[PDB]
């Protein structure tokens, strides 16, 4: 792509008034159409045991060592594989 | 002295009358090559003998109906006259440079015209797209020519742009900011930064066609690595600014027409009006390849391509509605140019609705290359353009002459134009559903009925233009000078009379910094 | 060297009507009318090129 | 048609433009006599004709500010963006050079080997002249930035020898890019590769001879006194215009030279 | 090292350049290059116009955020009243006196 | 500069006949519709 | 719009030579061109 | 193909064409709908002698004429997409094609098995035999198995040209040095007609696309008689 | 091993309209496979499918060429 | 790589002049040298026949129409092999 709107994307608290609700905004409720007309669930990757993933040299200093941070079931995986 | 005002002008005013004087000429160049196409196709069989001259002709008549007529007349033309008068502008800021940008113009038509002169010219298409147009299958200098022509006026339109930014944002009175300047000059600004970022872009691309037929090159001959479709994208990076270029002017004049036909001292949502065109300008840029539905790209970004060319309709459609808006309540009056913008409104609505259907590529794959896209541009080109050339042409008139025209006969112009393109046009949309070509000299015996109805409409047309040329001769012919105008508070243009002096605003307006 | 500015502002201010590409003096006319010539020499002969590369020469 | 009382400048009837826009119809049908009929009159008359326009009409610029005094502020302000304006155009029109090359290099065909660069092709090598050439517009850059402030200090000596500086590191880099020119092992008719790299350097090396040329000319400008302290806007165009040149030669050398080979 | 050479515009700008840069120390404005201050615009306290004619045209926008100006013609004589505003407006002579 | 002002001289053509008027605009225009016509033809005439 | 009257009137004998001679020099070159198009096509 | 005075598409041969044909339908409802609204109030607002010339507040309305016409064009992108989808879909032809577009005529080249290889060109309309297309009839036809899903690969040896096929909803340009592909599929029998779709000289108007729709069966005997 | 071929089955690599590459791959690694066999006292059975594949989906004219460019010595792919 | 070389890249027509004489003209003389001490001279490539390269679709419109503009017999094979 590119760009080219006419002209004043420069000086005058009104000007940049203007850009904020007549672009700035606008952008941000397409990409949240967008992110949401196409965002719905990525099937759970199959397990398979690589040994440069789910590293462990070292237990993690919470919970049980054994789950990141932000764990998350679905997606996943332990080092043994899923979890329920 | 003819030469020191008409051959070495300064003056914004004499530049702009060149070109409407130019445009109003090469209109009929095109009109005429209009009525060749129609003449061919108005009954099965061919009648010119070899398809190349036809094609010849369709090519010839898409540059100069859009680089020879349309550009000048609107930007050119209502731009200069315009442009100073409405922010109170003692001249352009280049005003020498100005006088470059017109004289750049006959140079650049004469090598057109040579261009068909010579071998068997230039039947390429508009798009002059390549190997159609390399030095195998168009050998010889028609091409080139051609190129030439355009980086010519390519030249002309950049320096034009300059200027017109140039002086629109620099020279207005220093209390007037830009959300005080009318829609007309808006339109004009939006339009020159439109132009200047897209002309470069096809001087690029035709200096590339233009070394691969002469230098060897091989930016588009896939024998070297290149690829014709490089080109396509090129070309069109710049063809989609250069249609919203086409019709922008236009949107500022019908405002202007709208608003003072109606009795009101603004247009309804100026702002958002000003949102509308800095958007359809921005969107402009960004979809392209919507003219390349059929030449074999991911099917990804042929989504993209069709969601982004939709969105373009939204301020489209504030636009439209704006327009209405205005006419509600107003005090009507039934002039001759308020029926210009009438027609525009309802007929560039029709056009655009059109090309939404165009902008599907799933339905582009069967639509595309038929008539049914001959038919949607020349809605919104032959009854957008046209149209508001035509409205503002009859009310400036008496601005720029201190004449004014019969105004019967000025209705009677437009009811005959009405007809003749709608019944020239409307029947193409039928030729495209059912699959008839675009760039054929001939068609099987199925299409007769609507090629022929349409080729009848063109003549219709015809006779309307011959019509104009006498009621302009009326008007001079007559002389009857203008007295007093309506609505002078509220359009800066008319304050210093008709027609105005050679130089105004010698001394600057006054506005207070409240 | 020397600055003699101030001495062409007065050369150019004179009030003797002529346009400025000119006001300069008796070569400013000579530059111009041979420009002018090249110009329009060039033109016509451009022309008649294009006239002879109209027809089928060869 | 009383006396103004408005800062602008309205110039006197110019035969200029006329003549500069027939150069342009000598020129261009003259580049098509060259090509298929095989003579260079009509290109040399308008080669000629195009020079003799450029000198009057900018002499004329020169006489309407410096001698007669018509650039007021609000008369500079307006050629400041026009100046930007322009080089923004300019920017433009390169970037269809770029276009075409990122096109090229990133999906080569089957007739090029597939793969980039072509087969039998030797790109030159970026750490020997390319390396070069970058230091030698890059120090151009900080030489006029020198002499700008000499400028506006007022320092004509070092204006001067600043300008001197610029001027001969530009001549220098012509000279170098015209010798790789000629030493270079592939040419413009070896296919896209040959094809973008000597288009678009070629047109950057012809961007750098303009800026050098109006360097010249400020260079003599200053020579006579033309610049003040604080009113000095050729100079600064032709700075802008000399750091355009630099940039676009920064981008040929990444995407080209390095990238690309 | 320094040394000095390069003129200043005091000392050679000439033309309007220089009547431009002359008035703007003395705090006039001749050349319209800086926007009027309005006054409250009542009948005895009319914005004043300088004209160098016997009328100039004025543009009234009557409220800060207005997008359209009222353009009308000062004449020489009494006070004249925005069409719009009622704002009051009064010539007077320019000084380069007609 | 001493340029004419007023209706029917700001234009590079002159208006005070209207019958003259009439050839000029006849000309005008007319040569302009006429040049595709010739220009086909021309080129039918050389095969 | 307001106008005084006409300086110099074109009555409308004046008006249907006017428009006689418009439409003639646009359908006369074209009707001579189109009208031979055998003559050139037969070559 | 197109009979005399049609107004719409030419009928659907093949299930994605159905497709378009409604799609379209949907398209065109709202066009009417949007262009008789535009109409109506084109109307409404010149029929009143009421006036009110004073000024009126911009945004309030504006609002419903920004997110109705967002709305609209979401009904009608949401089906174009899914169909644009369709029709690059994860096919598994069962025979593949390839058409070479010429300066004046297509070439054909079937070379799953053999090296089956014919030039196809418009039949003039002086050998027309009675009851034959005027410039749609073609002397080689591509005869291809009717119910199957090909694949067609289309390229040029010249300049560009596009094979095209309204009543199976095909269109895919001829361009030098690619192999552009599309997926064909008939539902019936017959024959099937197209023309060159992109502008390749004097005779872009005469070098129509022919084809034929047979069983299985007869597909395969012919590949043999043509070599 | 397939010789049960009806025709090129649809190739993950090379998913879009633009199968130029399909093409071109398989001829290369036909040559390729079948250079290797031969240079290394091998069966060239192997390399068949390659050739079944390029050949229906490359244009004649282009395996032609190409062909032609590699018995001169001119072919840019690395063979 | 990366830089910083104290402060003073900034303001002042001294400083500039510093950083022309004191940073930017040394780095073209190391340029110079370096492009010296190894710019000698590339054995000229075998030729071979390759058809995306000397293109002549047109002749050149100067000389006999097959040489290249700043045409190097050492290093550019004309389409039939080098000149001499
Ligand atoms: C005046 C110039 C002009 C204008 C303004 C437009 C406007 C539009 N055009 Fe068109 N077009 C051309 C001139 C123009 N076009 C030309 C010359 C070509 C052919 C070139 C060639 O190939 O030779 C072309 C071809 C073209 C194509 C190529 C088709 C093909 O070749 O296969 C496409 C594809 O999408 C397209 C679409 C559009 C769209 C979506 C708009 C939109 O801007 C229209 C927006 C307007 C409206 C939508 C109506 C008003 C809105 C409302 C009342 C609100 C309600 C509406 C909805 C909710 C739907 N146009
Ligand atoms: C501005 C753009 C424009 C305009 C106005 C028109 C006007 C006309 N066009 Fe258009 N035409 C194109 C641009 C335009 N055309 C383009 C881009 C193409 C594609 C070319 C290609 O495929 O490469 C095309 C192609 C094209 C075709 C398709 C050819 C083919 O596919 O084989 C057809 C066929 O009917 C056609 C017919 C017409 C007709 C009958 C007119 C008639 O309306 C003519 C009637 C006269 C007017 C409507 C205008 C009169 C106005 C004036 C005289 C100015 C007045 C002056 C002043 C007041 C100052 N044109
Ligand atoms: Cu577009
Ligand atoms: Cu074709
Ligand atoms: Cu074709
Ligand atoms: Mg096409
Ligand atoms: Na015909
Ligand atoms: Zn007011």
């Amino acid at each position: 792509a590119s760009a080219a709107k006419g002209d004043h994307g420069g000086t005058g608290a009104r000007t940049w008034r203007f850009l904020t609700f007549g672009l700035a905004l606008p952008s941000v409720a397409l990409c949240t159409l967008n992110s949401w007309l196409h965002s719905g669930h990525r099937e759970r990757p199959a397990f398979i045991p690589y040994h440069h993933l789910r590293i462990r040299t070292k237990p993690f200093s919470w919970g049980d060592g054994n789950h990141t941070f932000f764990h998350n079931p679905r997606v996943n995986p332990l080092p043994t594989g899923y979890e329920k | 002295m003819f030469i020191n005002r008409w051959l070495f002008s300064t003056n914004h005013k004499d530049i702009g009358t060149l070109y409407l004087l130019f445009g109003a000429w090469a209109g009929m160049v095109g009109t005429a090559l209009s009525l060749l196409i129609r003449a061919e196709l108005g009954q099965p069989g061919t009648l010119l003998g070899d398809d190349q001259i036809y094609n010849v002709v369709v090519t010839a008549h898409a540059f100069v109906m859009i680089f020879f007529m349309v550009m000048p007349i609107m930007i050119g033309g209502f731009g200069n006259w315009l442009v100073p008068l409405m922010i109170g502008a003692p001249d352009m800021a280049f005003p020498r440079m100005n006088n470059m940008s017109f004289w750049l113009l006959p140079p650049s038509f004469l090598l057109l015209l040579a261009s068909s002169m010579v071998e068997a010219g230039a039947g390429t298409g508009w798009t002059v797209y390549p190997p159609l147009a390399g030095n195998l299958a168009h050998a010889g200098a028609s091409v080139d020519l051609t190129i030439f022509s355009l980086h010519l006026a390519g030249v002309s339109s950049i320096l034009g742009a300059i200027n017109f930014i140039t002086t629109i944002i620099n020279m207005k009175p220093p209390a007037m900011s830009q959300y005080q300047t009318p829609l007309f000059v808006w339109s004009v600004m939006i339009t020159a930064v439109l132009l200047l970022l897209s002309l470069p872009v096809l001087a690029a691309g035709i200096t590339m066609l233009l070394t691969d037929r002469n230098l060897n090159t091989t930016f588009f001959d896939p024998a070297g690595g290149g690829d014709p479709i490089l080109y396509q994208h090129l070309f069109w990076f710049f063809g989609h600014p250069e249609v919203y270029i086409l019709i922008l002017p236009g949107f500022g004049m019908i405002s202007h027409i709208v608003t003072y036909y109606s009795g009101k001292k603004e247009p309804f949502g100026y702002m958002g009006m000003v949102w509308a065109m800095m958007s359809i300008g921005f969107l402009g840029f960004i979809v392209w390849a919507h003219h390349m539905f059929t030449v074999g790209m991911d099917v990804d970004t042929r989504a993209y391509f069709t969601s982004a060319t939709m969105i373009i309709a939204i301020p489209t459609g504030v636009k439209v509605f704006s327009w209405l808006a205005t006419l509600h309540g107003g005090n009507i009056k039934w002039s001759p140019a308020m029926m210009w913008a009438l027609g525009f409104i309802f007929l560039f609505t029709v056009g655009g609705l059109t090309g939404i259907v165009l902008a599907n590529s799933s339905l582009d794959i069967v639509l595309h290359d038929t008539y049914y896209v001959v038919a949607h541009f020349h809605y919104v080109l032959s009854m957008g353009a046209v149209f508001a050339i035509m409205g503002g042409f009859v009310h400036w008139f008496p601005l720029f002459s201190g004449y004014t025209l019969n105004d019967t006969w000025a209705k009677i112009h437009f009811a005959i134009m009405f007809v003749g393109v709608n019944m020239t046009f409307f029947p193409q949309h039928f030729l495209g559903l059912s699959g008839m070509p675009r760039r054929y000299s001939d068609y099987p015996d199925a299409y007769t009925m609507w090629n022929t109805i349409s080729s009848m409409g063109s003549f219709i047309s015809l006779t309307a233009v011959m019509l104009m040329v006498f009621i302009i001769w009326e008007a001079f012919a007559s002389k009857r000078e203008v007295l007093t105008v309506d609505l002078t508070t509220t359009n800066l243009e008319w304050l210093n009379g008709c027609p105005p002096p050679y130089h105004t605003f010698e001394e600057p307006t006054y506005v207070n910094l409240k | 060297f020397e600055n003699r500015v101030a001495e062409k502002q007065k050369l150019f201010q004179e009030d003797n009507g002529l346009p400025v590409h000119l006001k300069g003096g008796a070569t400013d006319n000579i530059l111009y009318r041979v420009t002018m010539t090249l110009c329009l020499g060039g033109t016509l002969y451009s022309l008649y090129c294009l006239g002879w590369a109209s027809f089928p020469h060869k | 048609m009383t006396h103004q009382t408005h800062a602008y400048h309205m110039v006197n009837p110019s035969p200029w433009p006329l003549t500069g826009a027939l150069s342009a119809l000598l020129m261009t049908s003259g580049l098509t006599m060259w090509f298929h009929f095989n003579s260079m009159t009509l290109l040399m008359i308008g080669l000629t004709t195009n020079m003799l326009t450029m000198y009057q009409w900018w002499r004329d610029v020169i006489r309407e500010s410096t001698f007669q005094g018509h650039h007021t502020p609000a008369v500079q302000k307006g050629l400041r963006y026009g100046m930007i304006l322009f080089i923004i155009s300019e920017v433009l029109f390169f970037t269809g050079f770029f276009w075409a090359f990122y096109h090229s290099s990133l999906a080569p065909t089957p007739e090029l080997g597939g793969c980039w660069p072509p087969t039998g092709i030797h790109p030159l090598n970026p750490l020997e002249v390319p390396l070069l050439n970058t230091s030698v517009l890059l120090a151009s850059g900080v030489s006029i930035t020198w002499a700008h402030h000499s400028l506006m200090e007022g320092d004509r000596k070092h204006m001067l020898q600043a300008l001197f500086i610029t001027i001969t590191l530009g001549v220098y880099f012509t000279l170098l890019q015209a010798s790789e020119y000629y030493e270079a092992p592939f040419t413009i008719s070896d296919g896209v590769y040959g094809s973008t790299f000597f288009v678009a350097t070629g047109f950057h090396g012809l961007h750098v001879i303009i800026g050098s040329t109006f360097l010249i000319v400020c260079f003599f400008r200053q020579l006579k006194f033309h610049f003040t302290s604080n009113h000095h806007f050729g100079f600064e165009a032709g700075a802008w215009y000399w750091h355009f040149v630099d940039v676009v030669w920064l981008f040929l050398y990444v995407s080209i030279y390095w990238w690309g080979s | 090292a320094s040394g000095g050479g390069v003129p200043t515009d005091e000392e050679q700008a000439t033309g309007l350049e220089r009547e431009v840069m002359l008035a703007a120390r003395k705090g006039q404005d001749p050349y319209n290059i800086l926007a009027p201050k309005a006054t409250s615009g009542t009948k005895e306290d009319p914005n004043l116009v300088p004209s160098i004619t016997n009328k100039r045209i004025v543009g009234c926008i009557c409220e800060e955020d207005n997008s359209t100006v009222i353009w009308f013609w000062l004449h020489k004589g009494e006070a004249q009243r925005c069409p719009s505003c009622g704002t009051h407006y009064k010539l007077v002579p320019h000084q380069l006196a007609h | 500069s001493h340029y004419e002002e007023g209706p029917g001289k700001n234009i590079p053509f002159s208006v005070e006949n209207k019958w003259r008027l009439l050839a000029m605009m006849t000309l005008f225009f007319g040569s302009g519709f006429a040049a595709p016509f010739f220009i086909v033809r021309h080129q039918l005439l050389k095969k | 719009i307001t106008a005084k009257p006409a300086k110099t009137p074109t009555s409308p004998k004046e008006q249907a030579i006017g428009l006689s001679v418009t439409f003639l020099s646009f359908l006369l070159p074209a009707g001579w061109v189109l009208y031979h198009l055998d003559n050139y096509k037969k070559s | 193909m197109a009979y005399p005075m049609q107004l719409g598409f030419q009928d659907a041969t093949s299930p994605i064409m159905e497709e378009l044909l409604h799609f379209h339908d949907h398209t065109l409802m709202i066009v009417f709908l949007i262009s008789s609204l535009v109409l109506y109030i084109i109307s409404l607002m010149l029929t009143t002698k009421l006036t009110h010339t004073s000024t009126m507040d911009a945004q309030e309305v504006e609002t419903i004429w920004t997110i109705l016409p967002a709305i609209i064009l979401i009904l009608i992108a949401l089906p174009s997409l899914r169909i644009l989808y369709m029709m690059d879909e994860i096919n598994n032809p069962s025979l593949t094609v390839k058409t070479m577009g010429h300066q004046w005529y297509w070439s054909y080249e079937y070379t799953d098995y053999e090296d089956l290889s014919f030039d196809s060109y418009m039949i003039p309309t002086s050998e027309l035999k009675p009851g034959e297309l005027r410039l749609l009839e073609v002397d080689n036809r591509v005869v291809l198995p009717m119910e199957m899903t090909i694949r067609m690969l289309v390229s040029s040896e010249d300049v560009l040209h596009s094979w095209a096929v309204p009543s199976l909803g095909l269109k895919t340009d001829a361009i030098p040095g690619r192999l552009n592909q599309t997926t064909l599929m008939s539902s019936r029998p017959g024959l099937y007609y197209g023309q060159c779709s992109e502008i390749c000289g004097s005779n872009h108007s005469f070098m129509p696309i022919v084809l034929e729709l047979v069983p299985l069966k007869y597909f395969e005997k012919w590949s043999a008689s043509m070599l | 091993k397939i010789k049960n071929y009806q025709t090129a089955p649809f190739d993950s690599r090379f998913p879009n309209q633009n199968q130029t590459r399909n093409c071109w791959q398989n001829y290369l690694d036909f040559h390729r496979c079948e250079k290797a066999m031969t240079a290394k006292g091998g069966d060239v059975s192997v390399c068949e499918w390659y050739r079944r594949v390029y050949k229906s989906l490359c244009p004649i004219s282009w395996v032609s060429t190409w062909d032609d460019r590699r018995a001169e010595g001119t072919f840019p792919g690395k063979i």
